[PDB]
């Protein structure tokens, strides 16, 4: 079971699946050509991260379910910091 | 056919008119209702034929559609408001009569006639 | 079924999830494998209460129902510190702004 | 024409089933390939229809518009019903992408003559601007069905 590091721009680490984690086009780019298992976001702080480590969870759990899925639920005080994250992680 | 002619949009013989009541019934009434997901089954007249309705020109004795209403407007048919508006209740009344009271098509005139009903209770005084 | 877990100590969060029937002592055995820290050297917890090696998961409380995978439960980690354990201590997150006005 | 129905004349019972949390709209796509949209579904409701064989269906959020999978898929044709049987379509939340998620939660927070106000990389305006659109998703399908 390999495992990744997120590093937060704050200085939280998550530690997460790696198949997980390639979730995201953007860590997937930054782990790329291992001929690395720790990324640093200076720019994602720990309460972005931890939710986008949820929303991998979510996303490998229930991609090609057949039947029927959960909403993945955002609070409106972080639904713009997860935009900008999203949209950063391409995921 | 079993289709009988459409109603007429413009009649020679029948005084035509313009007012900004009519203006609002064009522009903001119709134009609402038309745009609405449920407008489709309203916007031309019932192909009785098509849908396999031998008696709904026998049960329906004044057809109306809002495709004939929006004509009527844009070739200034009506005298006055109460005209266009008496149309408007007769195509929701139609609906109303042919189909059953919990049937898919009243609850789509339904949701219609709230809107045409909250439209209308803005109308302009005529000026 | 399978519970999603985030396990916290300090600035640390695994995320990471097992089944309602495996135990406390073989949750330690994945921190292991992680954090390179043995079972004897970790203490786990569900809110204040520490629990014990030889219990499931769910007879420790967690369930399928409230460890969902977008919204997963907290356990507490305490590691060892020469003769004594630290206190748990689980270091809060960032804080988001103020809502802005024009989202209510 | 691409996507369009039939014009089997095929009679298919046919039981729609949301199994979302939205209210559903249902969109036939008519003859000519256009969308004729029926009656919602509430959440957790169904109920059973008069389709008819090689008829097309998609599925959306009745108030957004955003997209909604049925039996996994993007478009629903039903079969002939077997022994009568009736045909399930299942209709169901995609798994989002986490930025077209965090779309709709901001679209759905903010009025869009607010966005340009929101704090957020330009390029997220375009993005936020751009609701989801059965015509555009549509071309994309028939894009993807040539290949």
């Amino acid at each position: 079971m390999m495992y990744v590091k997120l590093i937060s721009s704050d200085g939280h680490e998550f530690i997460v699946k790696r198949e997980h984690a390639l979730t995201s086009g953007t860590i997937k780019a930054m782990l790329s050509g291992p001929g690395t298992n720790e990324v640093n976001f200076r720019e994602i702080p720990s309460h972005v991260l931890s939710k986008v480590c949820m929303y991998f969870t979510y996303k490998v759990r229930y991609t090609n379910s057949s039947t029927e899925i959960p909403e993945f639920p955002i609070a409106p005080e972080i639904a713009l910091e997860l935009l900008m994250a999203a949209n950063f992680l391409d995921c | 056919s079993m289709n009988p002619p459409p109603p007429e949009t413009s009649n020679p013989n029948k005084p035509k008119r313009q007012t900004n009541q009519l203006q609002y019934l064009l522009r903001v009434v119709l134009k609402t209702l038309w745009k609405h997901q449920f407008a489709w089954p309203f916007q031309q007249p019932v192909d009785a034929v098509k849908l396999n309705l031998p008696d709904y020109y026998k049960i329906i004795k004044t057809p109306m559609d809002m495709g004939t209403i929006k004509k009527r407007l844009e070739n200034n048919y009506y005298w006055n408001a109460q005209e266009c508006i008496q149309d408007f209740n007769t195509m929701f009344t139609n609906c109303y009569i042919y189909n059953k009271p919990g049937d898919d098509i009243v609850l789509m005139a339904e949701a219609l006639e709230k809107l045409f009903l909250q439209k209308i209770n803005e109308l302009p005084t005529e000026e | 079924m399978d519970v999603f877990l985030m396990i916290r100590r300090h600035k640390t969060t695994i995320f990471t999830d097992a089944k309602e029937s495996s135990t406390v002592f073989e949750l330690k055995r994945i921190v292991e494998g992680i954090l390179k820290r043995p079972p004897d050297e970790q203490r786990l917890y569900k809110d204040d209460q520490l629990l014990d090696d030889g219990k499931t998961l769910g007879e420790c409380g967690f369930t399928s129902q409230t460890a969902r995978p977008q919204a997963p439960a907290t356990v507490g980690l305490a590691f060892r510190a020469d003769d004594t354990f630290e206190a748990l201590c689980i270091e809060p997150f960032s804080s988001p702004p103020e809502l802005p006005d024009v989202m209510k | 024409p691409v996507l369009r129905s039939v014009n089997s004349r095929e009679p298919s019972q046919v039981i729609f089933c949301n199994r979302s949390p939205r209210v559903v709209l249902p969109v036939w796509l008519n003859f000519d390939g256009e969308p004729q949209p029926y009656p919602t579904l509430p959440p957790g409701t169904g109920r059973r229809i008069h389709s008819y064989r090689g008829h097309l269906w998609l599925f959306r959020d009745a108030g957004t518009h955003d997209g909604l999978l049925v039996n996994q898929t993007e478009l629903f044709v039903p079969s002939l019903n077997v022994d009568g049987q009736p045909i399930f379509a299942n209709i169901t939340l995609p798994v989002y992408t986490l930025k077209e998620r965090c779309l709709q939660v901001v679209r759905s927070l903010v009025k869009p003559e607010n966005y340009r106000r929101l704090d957020i990389v330009r390029s997220l305006y375009e993005d936020l601007e751009d609701h989801p659109n059965v015509q555009k998703d549509l071309e994309r399908l028939t894009q993807e069905r040539i290949a």
